[PDB]
This record gives structure tokens, sequence and C-alpha cells, in this order.
């Protein structure tokens, strides 16, 4: 040390011989795919031995050199920025896209590999192999439906091309990918769908005109569908994407709620796992903002039980997105669908968020008992007596105690809040 | 309303 990588590897490396080229080749190949650490620093510290590697790329007459090579580049591509980057400086990019279509499946398939490990580096590798024009021959490789691990790598180093919000890439440079997107998703491959959702779930993370285009490629059914996948692997993406596409305006939402998503998200509502029911509660929060049919049609999906026993017994993280949820039905619901949440008992789990950490969660809370209150109070009239039917329900519950303490709670516009309530509505 | 959330790792090394 140093001399933990070969004299001789040097030597055969930089030899006129194609066998000892190769031999050195496969020794570095074999020691970058050492799980614990591969010796990417030592490779990168002897200067002339990447470019080596990258003019080894451009062996044509010589199969096994290619990929070996691209192999070696692949591996020194991953992990991190430092590392990758001289990869970058070495000029691999364009040859790699170049290696995109040789007649070599192997050398295809590395050099997609290699792509999608320099892309995922950052931000700016992302956008210096789009500028590099990797889509083209990039698309072109999902053409040949027959071989798997190709298809794998492509969409992979596809969705590291859409990745990243900081900034998001030019989305002119990556919405050419729509179409085999759209139609990946009816492929049978475990790993193909899930990155074919990770890369529809970078897409359609912005503004609502990118929703627009993802809706436009017709992949709201696959996804929706989806959503009953048996493997994880392919749900979380999936509902990250759906979860995307609801963010948007009613019309787009609808565009979602039209594929009878609410019956698929009500039982992700049960997963085992909490990441899948938070992700759940959320879709479903952004979907109870809309217009009244929409909550509308999440009540007859009979949603609302299943966010009221998650206020109930789950984790902090998945309560707030339940609780977002109902709050939000509370303040874009009429009468009947707010006296739909009353009877369902949802005051109680409102009242005892009162006493959370969390000050936003606590505003969430006021939010809901208020748009309560306030139909109350409009129906006192309406009907006969003066009283407010949940004045005694919310004091019941405990709330009222709750809400008083909140009087004396550090924040503003809590204190204020719960001052202009007591006020409002208490005697 | 938009928005833990992260993703997989970027990057995946050739093993093997």
């Amino acid at each position: 040390p140093g001399g933990v990588i070969t004299s001789d590897m040097i030597e055969m490396i930089f030899s006129k011989s194609p066998e000892q080229q190769l031999s050195a080749t496969q020794k570095f190949r074999k020691l970058l795919s050492k799980e614990p650490n591969p010796p990417i620093d030592e490779v990168i510290s002897t200067p002339g031995v990447v470019a080596r590697f990258v003019e080894f790329l451009k062996r044509k007459e010589n199969c096994t050199l290619q990929f070996e090579s691209a192999w070696v580049l692949t591996n020194i591509a991953s992990g991190n920025s430092l590392q990758t980057r001289i990869v970058i400086q070495a000029g691999a990019v364009p040859i790699f896209i170049e290696l995109l279509s040789s007649e070599f499946e192997d050398v295809q398939e590395q050099a997609v590999w290699a792509l999608g490990n320099i892309a995922g580096d950052s931000t700016m590798c992302r956008d210096y192999v789009l500028d590099c024009n990797i889509l083209p021959p990039l698309l072109q490789l999902f053409s040949k439906q027959n071989r798997l691990t190709m298809t794998r790598n492509a969409v992979w180093a596809l969705s590291n091309l859409c990745r990243g919000k900081s900034p998001p890439p030019e989305f002119a440079k990556v919405s050419p990918c729509l179409n085999v997107l759209s139609w990946l998703l009816f492929v049978s491959d475990t790993d193909v769908l899930a990155d074919a959702c990770w890369a529809l779930s970078y897409l359609s993370d912005g503004p609502n005109d990118k929703i627009q285009a993802v809706i436009d490629a017709g992949v709201c059914r696959r996804l929706v569908e989806l959503l009953m996948h048996n493997d994880y692997k392919v749900v979380s993406p999936a509902l990250r994407a759906v979860g995307n596409i609801v963010t948007g305006d009613d019309i787009q939402t609808q565009v979602i709620l039209n594929c009878s998503a609410l019956q698929s998200l009500l039982h992700l509502l049960s997963s085992p796992k909490e990441s899948i029911k938070k992700e759940a509660c959320w879709t479903i929060s952004n979907i109870t903002a809309g217009n009244r049919a929409q909550i509308q049609t999440v009540i007859d999906a009979n949603i609302f039980p299943a966010l009221i026993s998650i206020l109930q017994t789950a984790e902090f993280r998945t309560r707030k997105e339940a609780a977002w949820a109902i709050t939000n039905a509370t303040s874009g619901g009429s009468a009947e669908q707010i006296k739909y949440l009353v009877e369902l008992g949802c005051i109680k789990p409102l009242c005892d968020l009162l006493t959370v950490m969390d000050s936003k969660i606590v505003q969430v809370a006021l939010n809901g008992l208020e748009n309560i209150l306030r139909l109350g109070e409009q129906e006192a009239k309406r009907n006969g007596t003066g009283i407010n039917p949940y004045c005694a329900l919310i004091e019941e519950a405990y709330g009222l105690d709750k809400i008083e303490f909140l009087q004396s709670h550090e924040n503003q516009e809590i204190y204020q809040k719960a001052f202009d309530l007591i006020e409002h509505y208490f005697g | 309303r938009r928005r833990s959330r992260s993703l997989p790792l970027p990057k995946r090394p050739r093993r093997a």
C-alpha cells in the first residue's frame, strides 16, 4: 500500500497486447466488484488509468474489452461525486452514448448502466447527460421487448434522467419519454414497472401543466391499477405518481377519480407498511381538498371511517395526513357532509390532536373544529333552537378543556383562535 | 397543498 493494485496491472493496462490489456482490465473489474469497499480512490489516483479504460471503450473489434471496461467505469461511477467527476472529465459520456448503439448487447447494456450512474450523481451531471443527447438512442432501446436486463437498466437510467427537483430537468428535454413510459406500465416485470413508476412520479412532481403532460400520455388507469400490485416495490412509486397527479386542479384529480382509485386507496389505508398508509392518507387529503362531488365520492368509498381509525391508532407521521384529509373535507363540505363526519365521530380525534407539539396540526384541528362549529351555528337558526348542537359534543370530548388550555399556548395564532372560538361559540 | 417522501438510492454498482 500503495501497490494494493498491481504494479503489473499498470504495466498490462498500458501494454501493446490486447490479451494483457483485458487481463488487467478483468483484475480491475473484479476488485471494483468487491462488496464492502471497492478501491475506487486508488484506481482514480493512478493518473492515466481511467482515461485508458475510456479509450478501451472505443475498441469496436473487441466485445469483451469494451464490456469489462464499461463495467469498471460503471463502478467508479457508483458512489460519490468526486470519483464520478473523473469519469465525466475523461469524456466517457459521449462514448457511452455512442455505445448505446453498439451491435453488442452486453456492451449496449453496461453502457446504459454506466450512464445511469453518471446521471444519478447530481443535478448538473443529469443535465449534462441530457445535453449530450442520451434520450433518442436510449428510447430506441425499448423497441426490442425481448431482453429483460436491458429493459430494466434502461428504465432505471431513464428515471435518473427525470429525477431531481433542484432544479428540475428541462421538461422538454425529458418529456419525450412519456410514450415509452406509458406503455411500459403494461409490461410484466416487477423492476421494470417499479422504475417506470418512479420515473412517472418524478415527472408528475411539479406544476399543473407538467401533470397535464403525464395525464395526456394516459398512464392514469395503469397507475391506479398498479396500486393493487402485490409487490411493495411497484406500489410505493405508483402511489407517489397517483399522489402527485392529485396535487393538480379538480379536473386533473377527477381523471384519477374516474379510474376508481378511491377503492384502491381505501385498501391501502390498511397496509402493514406505515409509509404506504401515510402516502395514501396524503393522496386522499388532496382529493378531499377538491369540490363537493369529490368529497362526496370519498364519503361513498367509505374512506372516512378508516381515516378516523388511522387518527386513533397510527404513527404521528401517518396521523398528520389523516388529519389534513379530514379537515380539508370540513372546509369544502356541504352541511349534510359535515353532519356525516360528526355522526361518524370525527370530533374527539380532532380534539385529541389539540395537545401535540406540532403547531400546524393543532392549527389544522382547530380549523376543522371551527368549520364544524360554524355549520352548527348556521343550523341553530334554520331550525328553531338557538343552541349549537356541536358545542355540547365538543365539550363532551374534553375538547372544550383543550381549547381553553390552548389560550396559554405560546403560539400567537393558536391562542388567538382559541380565544375567538371560546368567545364566538361558548356562552 | 403539496409535499418523509424519500426515494431510492440513485446509484447502483454492478456486483459479482
